[PDB]
């Protein structure tokens, strides 16, 4: 066999990668996806189903599949677990009562033998109010350090501003791609 | 028979080594003929054993007889069923006509000590057939 | 040759049983 | 006591019909198809149908159902035997059993049907004998049918006298899911292709346990055949008297005897398979095959069929020896091995995906069946002793035979 075509394609960029968009409802997941794809804070109705989009950055097609946090849609995250390489968790630091529910949902989704190669991607959504926690208090509460064989990274992103999205994208690219 | 002559010393040594008192399957040589030993073949084998020695006067044992039958089958393709002796107690004559070998007491027939003894009259007189006409059909 | 084992010649009768 | 032997098709059309008694109307065949459809759709379908006072007993062929209508209390076994004889005659005359020959060989088919059975009672069933009086390409009937010997035509002459035997073994093992074998029986099959001059009277002799005990040699390796079924040429009286297998071999290939005795030995091939099937995530097939047979024998064309999931897709096979291919038509993993030496150990690690949505209905657990075929290996240990070929004219025969060991109903129950 010959791999000249593959080498030529990789000389200018061939890897694309994937990503997931899961989390509690009203956690800034749809707004975060809109900012990543377009760059504006678009107001949308609650995600009854799901939203599928793609982001082109660093020569990698970062496809984002937004998943709602509805009770009827919480057990539907297993549908996107097939043929999935990445996973992004959107936390809701502004909902103290919903923090436990989000942590339980993340633990349930992280306790599947099929979703093992998807590294952890914790995004601190709603990073605009004083009640939002830091990048370590939320991780300590969620016990992200206790996830054996899981590469998790906590990043604070402001839905209104958009700061930290570039850092999160760079971290995801570095975790997915292991080349120069 | 060069092969028979070569195997006679090894067979005699193996029989002597075994005292008087692991692999599964039944492989068959491809194209090797298999048939019961004939009267002429039995007589020739008895004569060869008598001439070379090691069989006349040797203590009769199940292991030695089985080893001899296996060697004969390997070297000639004869089934190991013609080397049968008449039931005891006393002198046991060969079951197959033409065999010059017989078992005689050396001291229940099973506990009696028996040894191989050459007998040229076996190849001419059907002692085993006369003793057991039913077994001969 | 032949698959399933080479054919072998058979005897005529039990020569050891007379 | 069949009333009308007819041949149907896959669409319910009667390819050919031949009434023998006329006590059953020819229009009853039309109701056989609806009756069969109703029986199949309710689980009550049986080979013997019943249209009121007329019973439609027939077997299923390759492409048509040879249903034979009857009205009285006819022998069902006799009807089945007649149908089997007709199928064998058709196979001997026509290389294929399908609708392509029913509509093309009617001229000879009608003659064969008329000659085979008269008034519902068959009289001639030998294909070789029947080929001398009914041909598709007529002299007086041969004396073989009138004579007692109806399985060996007289006057057969050949340049050489060679008879080829085939001692085919059938290793059938019924291994339960717990790991133990329940039904482990080996059925012998002595098929011989006799090609000699004249009408020799073969005198088959083997190392039977009963024969060895009677002769007084019940101490060597003897085959303990629990059931022995001799052919028509084999004399039942001779076998019953003193275990004498004397019969006239036919002209061609035929089954002389069919031994059938239980087996208490370990299986030749031991399959240790595991199912690490995740709940709608993935599945693992840690299947290991251990050859318990002798190392001198090679199991040529070893095919251990591993039933994989029906809806499994994107499967990966991590084996050691032999090609592993998954056939979606059969819904199983075919562990095909070209040469399997005795004592070898092949390890396979299956890995296939599964859809997230669960199946609507259960699919069951089909047993794993191996297709090992080791030639020149007799599991039962039975060896041919002699073959008394006697001819009045006097000739030197050259008998031959080969031992073939294969797998019969060698299925392994799944967990
Ligand atoms: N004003 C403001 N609201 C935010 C911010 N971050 C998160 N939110 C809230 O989070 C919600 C985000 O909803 P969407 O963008 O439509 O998508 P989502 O996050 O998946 O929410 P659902 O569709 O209900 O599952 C908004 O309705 C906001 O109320 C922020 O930085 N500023
Ligand atoms: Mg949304």
């Amino acid at each position: 066999g010959n791999i000249f075509a593959n080498l030529f394609k990789g000389l200018f960029g061939k890897k694309e990668m994937r990503i997931l968009m899961v989390g509690l409802d009203a956690a800034g997941k749809t707004t975060i996806l809109y900012k990543l794809k377009l760059g504006e804070i678009v107001t949308t109705i609650p995600t009854i189903g799901f939203n599928v989009e793609t982001v082109e950055y660093k020569n990698i097609s970062f496809t984002v599949w937004d998943v709602g946090g509805q009770d009827k849609i919480r057990p539907l995250w297993r549908h996107y677990f097939q043929n999935t390489q990445g996973l992004i968790f959107v936390v809701d630091s502004n909902d103290r009562e919903r923090v436990n529910e989000a942590r339980e949902e993340l633990m349930r989704m992280l306790a599947e033998d099929e979703l093992r190669d998807a590294v952890l991607l914790v995004f601190a959504n709603k990073q605009d109010l004083p009640n939002a926690m830091n990048a370590a208090e939320i991780t300590d509460k969620l016990g992200l350090h206790s996830l054996r064989h899981r590469n998790w990274y906590i990043q604070a992103t402001c839905a209104t501003s958009g700061d930290g999205l570039y850092e999160g994208l760079d971290w995801l690219s570095n975790q997915l791609r292991n080349q120069k | 028979s060069k092969s028979s002559v070569i195997g006679w010393p090894a067979v005699r040594e193996r029989m002597r080594r075994a005292e008087p008192a692991e692999e599964v399957g039944f492989p068959v040589t491809p194209q090797v003929p298999l048939r019961p030993m004939t009267y002429k073949a039995a007589v020739d084998l008895s004569h060869f054993l008598k001439e070379k020695g090691g069989l006349e006067g040797l203590i009769h044992s199940q292991r030695r007889q089985d080893i001899l039958d296996l060697w004969i089958y390997h070297t000639q393709g004869y089934f190991p069923d013609w080397q049968n002796y008449t039931p005891g107690p006393g002198v046991r004559y060969p079951l197959t006509f033409g065999w010059c070998y017989k078992l005689v007491p050396v001291e229940d027939p099973e506990r009696e000590v028996l040894e191989w003894r050459f007998d040229s009259r076996l190849a001419f007189h059907h002692v085993a057939r006369e003793l057991h006409p039913e077994y001969f059909k | 040759d032949r698959k399933g084992g080479s054919y072998s010649q058979a005897a005529g009768s039990d020569s050891a049983q007379s | 006591s069949a009333s009308a032997v007819y041949v149907l098709d896959l669409k319910g059309k009667v390819l050919i019909c031949r009434n023998y008694r006329g006590d059953v109307d020819m229009s009853e065949v039309e109701h056989f198809m609806p009756i069969l459809m109703e029986k199949e759709e309710e689980g009550m379908l049986s080979p013997i149908l019943a249209h009121g006072g007329v019973r439609f007993m027939w077997i299923k062929h390759n492409n048509l159902y040879l249903v034979a209508t009857s009205k009285k209390n006819a022998c069902v076994s006799l009807v089945f035997s007649f149908l089997y004889k007709v199928v064998q005659v058709f196979s001997e005359y026509f290389k294929e059993l399908e609708e392509e020959s029913i509509r093309d060989n009617f001229v000879i088919i009608y003659e064969l049907l008329d000659e085979l059975m008269d008034f519902g009672y068959p009289q001639t069933t030998d294909s070789k004998i029947l080929q001398e009086y009914i041909t598709q390409e007529a002299p007086r009937p041969p004396a073989t049918v009138t004579n007692a010997v109806s399985w060996r035509s007289e006057g057969i002459k050949y340049r050489k006298n060679e008879v080829f035997l085939d001692v085919i073994e059938a290793v059938n093992l019924l291994v339960s899911a717990n790991g133990n074998v329940l039904r482990s029986e080996i059925v012998g099959s002595i098929k011989m292709r006799v090609f000699l001059s004249g009408m020799p009277e073969l005198r088959l002799g083997l190392n039977d346990k009963v024969l060895f005990d009677n002769t007084g040699r019940g101490k060597s390796k003897s085959v303990e055949l629990e059931d022995v079924k001799f052919h028509q040429c084999v004399r039942l009286s001779r076998f019953e008297n003193d275990r004498t297998i004397s019969f006239i071999p036919p002209d061609g290939e035929f089954e002389l005897m069919s031994y059938r005795l239980n087996t208490h030995v370990k299986p030749l091939i031991w399959i240790e398979s595991v199912i690490e099937k995740h709940s709608h995530s993935r599945i693992e097939y840690m299947v290991k095959a251990k050859s318990q047979f002798k190392r001198r024998s090679t199991a040529n064309n070893v095919e251990i069929h591993i039933p994989v999931p029906n809806d499994a897709d994107s499967p990966k096979f991590k084996t050691t020896v032999g090609s592993v291919k998954w056939v979606p038509e059969n819904s199983e993993i075919v562990w095909s091995v070209k040469s399997f030496p005795g004592g070898k150990e092949y390890l396979m690690r299956a890995h296939f995906g599964l859809p997230s949505v669960e199946a609507e209905d259960k699919e069951g657990k089909p047993p794993i069946s191996v297709k090992f075929e080791i030639p020149y290996f007799t599991t039962s240990g039975i060896q041919v002793r002699y073959l008394k070929i006697i001819e009045k004219s006097g000739y030197q025969a050259l008998p031959w035979v080969r031992y073939i060991t294969q797998n019969g109903d060698y299925q392994l129950r799944t967990q």
